[PDB]
């Protein structure tokens, strides 16, 4: 126990092999080498907190690993109960949690891919970017809460494959593959059908455009047109402001609609304007300027052609629009300074009045908003965690169902422990969790505690 | 003068999720007694001829939306 | 009761003669005006609610107040008058139900119409409707460029999602499963392709793959996983002995060249064929 501590190579050699000649020699050199890991592992890991550069808490760690792979190889033959003391020493380290706080692993790792995959990392050769990510997946293996790196994972790859911000979809595709290989395939059905789509969206788009040149009358739609179709089944945009499209939009939806009716019978699409971008151009203004704004703004800009100056109740009558979003897309407008506000008060309210911006100018005739995508809201985390939290819920009471059904007769900690087996790989669960889903499976009679002993439960069908 | 606009579509309650609610076949397939003819119907439902029409001699009610179909 | 406690014949006679009847006809009738104004202004999930409400307030009540040996009696009538008289109503909507489904409002379809005899036999039908339905999806969008790896996993999610839902939902009432395997061995066996037996012959094929070396492979482990999914897929399939005709075909190619990656994954293939169904099939 000492010795290890500060160790001598050739005497390391010499007790390693002499304990090997004796039966009961490596237990203790196997606790005491994973107790030594651990702490060196939680010191490396302890050493850096919160300095806005997340690849330490993953490179650290690598470093760690491959010192002590070298040393297992170098003097112990890599005996491979070494090998497992050292996968159980670094599972901790990983897996650590400061108290009261949840485990940001799983989001840290989802964070380091995803700015990998990032246009923003430029610079960075493909080869290295599959290397670092064959290390990624490395330190992954390690992680027990796979699902929530799942969830936010799936996030950040729909927020950049809808506005194309990806190296390349092979990149992605050899991603997933990697994944799929490490967790199995169901882990990454629902990203393959993301990809799919993705894939398919373009066909679709030249299918469309086929039809709108075979049109027994020519139609000018009178602007430039392109559409992205979705299923609801994979993409996470569940959220559904009773907002009104403008008049120039009617065509081109009415004609489109018409298109997927005749091409794809019996599917019912579904309007997401607050995704939905486009280009602007203001004419008004000495240089012709063009915005690159969402529908809703866009449609309060257009608002704008007919009057000068339109009152909050025009504007909410003519959107349709809820007043807090309607009053966060004035307030944006407003920050650029392409309107007006009327009325000297800091605050919007009904009475307020906007003018439109005669005097506007900007340093670039072509402009963007700044996608707050990328921005992080500590409210979206929650959420996210708070879905994940019910998803467990969900599959946890499922696996009771599962191990009750099979068995047709179990004790209480037996149902728990097979639980524990089939769920430790997906999650980390907790007992309370599963005695509160057990509850809820009893209130709803799937199961009934047996007559014989409350510990042991009975399949009611 | 001039505008784009990039939008996002999504589907859901597909006639494709049942396909022919007459036949144990695809949309776009040949039917049972078939295996040809895609015949579009005022009901906003697609189905295939030999289907409706099979199925609407006998019964005149369309399944899926327990009314006429044409 | 207890005024009776000596007559050895039919002790409970009074009681039964001047007290339940009409007990028994007052609720009744209270329980049916109750329906029907509930079912007057209610919506259907709304329906569902307050009638599991009213029947659970129905248990504590008699428990509190009456004999214990009548609780089943006027449980019986209770049942009788809400869910038996608008059954028929119940029915109708069921089929919106299931094809898009509400977790907690589609289950207490099974708890409702469990006590009804005749209402349950009606909603199996219609969920083998809707898992054949969607498997056909699955099978029909798939392309032929690849298609031995498209059926292994894809009827698999499928059975493996409607698995998933029944047993959380319903109960996994016996009959239910039944209705799982019916439709999902109709599924695997078509006459719309060209070829007959397209289905067997590709699970040699995907066999095949497997039948492969494949140096950068995966886990051998896993791949009796694979396996051991396969043969699920293998008993809703009819044409068992097609399969072993071709199979012994590129088997033999395989091992005449030493395509194989390994004699003991051969060997596992042969032992887990042989509880399939085994005897001559190996
Ligand atoms: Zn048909
Ligand atoms: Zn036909
Ligand atoms: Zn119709």
């Amino acid at each position: 126990h000492n010795i290890i501590r500060q160790e001598k190579k050739n005497d390391m050699a010499n007790m390693y092999v002499l304990l090997r000649a004796v039966s009961t020699g490596l237990p203790h050199m196997i606790q005491e080498l994973q107790n030594h890991i651990h702490d060196e592992g939680l010191r490396a890991t302890s050493n850096l907190t919160q300095e806005n550069m997340p690849t330490l808490f993953v490179e650290s760690v690598l470093e760690v690993h491959g010192k002590f792979v070298q040393l297992i190889n170098t003097v112990l033959n890599g005996d491979q109960h070494f090998m497992s003391a050292l996968d159980k020493a670094l599972t901790s380290v990983v897996n650590y949690r400061e108290p009261k706080s949840v485990c940001k692993a799983p989001e840290l790792l989802a964070k380091y891919c995803d700015n990998l995959l990032k246009k923003s990392a430029k610079g960075m050769t493909e080869n290295e970017v599959e290397d670092r990510l064959t290390s990624f997946i490395t330190v992954f293996k390690y992680i027990d809460d796979k699902d929530v790196f799942q969830k936010f994972y799936a996030r950040m790859l729909a927020k950049r494959l809808i506005h194309g911000l990806s190296m390349s979809m092979d990149s992605e595709e050899a991603m997933i593959n990697k994944l799929k290989q490490a967790c199995g395939y169901e882990f990454t059905s629902k990203l393959h059908r993301m990809y799919t789509d993705m894939s398919v969206s373009a066909d679709l788009n030249n299918k469309f455009n086929n039809f709108i040149k075979n049109q027994d009358t020519v139609i000018d739609l009178g602007i430039s047109f392109q559409i992205y179709v979705l299923q609801a089944g994979a993409w996470p945009l569940t959220q559904a402001s009773t907002f009104a499209i403008p008049q120039e939009l009617e065509k081109s939806v009415q004609m489109f609609e018409l298109f997927y009716s005749q091409h794809f019978s019996g599917r019912k699409l579904t309007w997401l304007h607050y995704l939905c971008t486009g280009e602007v151009k203001m004419n008004y203004l000495g240089k012709p300027y063009v915005a690159m704004v969402t529908t809703y703004q866009m449609a309060v800009l257009l608002a704008f052609n007919n009057s000068e100056t339109v009152s909050y109740k025009e504007l909410q009558d003519s959107t349709q629009m809820n007043e807090k979003e309607l009053t966060k897309t004035i307030k944006s407008l407003l920050d650029v300074k392409m309107i007006n506000h009327d009325s000297e008060k800091e605050d919007i309210d009904a009475e307020s009045s906007f003018s439109l911006n005669m005097n506007f100018s900007s340093k670039r005739t072509k402009f963007k908003i700044t996608t707050s995508m990328q921005k992080d809201t500590p409210q979206e985390m929650e959420q996210t965690r708070s879905a994940v939290d019910e998803d467990r819920k969900m599959y946890l009471q499922a696996a009771i169902v599962r191990i009750m059904k099979a068995r047709k007769v179990l004790r209480h900690n037996a149902l728990i422990q097979e639980v524990i087996s089939q769920s430790r790989a997906r999650f980390n669960p907790s007992i309370s969790m599963i005695k509160k889903c057990i509850e809820v499976l009893i209130d709803k009679q799937y199961i009934e505690r047996s007559q014989a002993s409350a510990d042991e439960y009975s399949y009611v069908a | 003068e001039v505008k784009k606009w990039n939008a996002v579509a999504l589907w859901a309650w597909d006639i494709v999720v049942d396909n022919c609610a007459i036949c144990r076949n695809h949309i776009m397939d040949l039917c049972i007694e078939c295996q040809c003819t895609v015949a579009w119907g005022v009901c906003n439902h697609a189905f295939h001829f030999h289907c409706i029409s099979r199925w609407l001699k006998t019964r005149q009610v369309c399944p899926l939306d327990n009314r006429e179909w044409e | 009761v207890h005024v009776e406690q000596y007559k050895k014949k039919f002790p409970l006679k009074f009681y039964q003669e001047i007290f339940e009847s009409p007990f028994l006809t007052e609720t009744g009738e209270y329980y049916k005006q109750e329906a029907s104004n509930l079912l007057q202004e209610s919506n259907c999930s709304q329906y569902m609610e307050k009638v599991l409400g009213r029947l659970k307030d129905e248990e504590i009540r008699c428990r509190k107040y009456l004999h214990p040996s009548s609780y089943t009696k006027v449980i019986h009538e209770c049942q009788q008058r809400m869910v038996a008289d608008h059954l028929q109503f119940l029915h109708a909507e069921c089929h919106n139900i299931i094809r898009q489904e509400k977790k907690n409002d589609m289950a207490n379809m099974y708890v409702l119409l469990r006590a009804v005899s005749t209402g349950l036999p009606h909603m199996i039908q219609e969920l083998q409707n809707h898992i054949h339905d969607e498997g056909l999806r699955a099978t029909s969008n798939l392309t032929q460029e690849n298609m031995p790896t498209l059926f292994v996993e894809s009827v698999l999610e499928v059975h493996g999602k409607f698995v998933q839902l029944i047993n959380t939902v319903l109960n996994g009432d016996q009959h239910f499963m039944s209705a799982l395997d019916k439709a999902l061995t109709s599924v695997v066996n078509y006459r719309e392709p060209k070829s007959v037996c397209k289905a067997p012959e590709l699970l040699a094929k995907y066999c095949d793959n497997l039948l492969k070396k494949s140096a950068k492979g995966m886990t051998e482990n896993e791949v009796e996983d694979r396996l051991t999914s396969f043969i699920t897929v293998f008993k809703y399939i009819d044409d068992k002995d097609v399969f072993q005709k071709f199979y012994a075909r590129m088997l033999a190619k395989r091992l005449i060249h030493g395509l194989s990656m390994s004699m003991d994954s051969e060997e596992a293939m042969i032992n887990k064929l042989k509880q399939a169904c085994g005897y001559e099939f190996t």
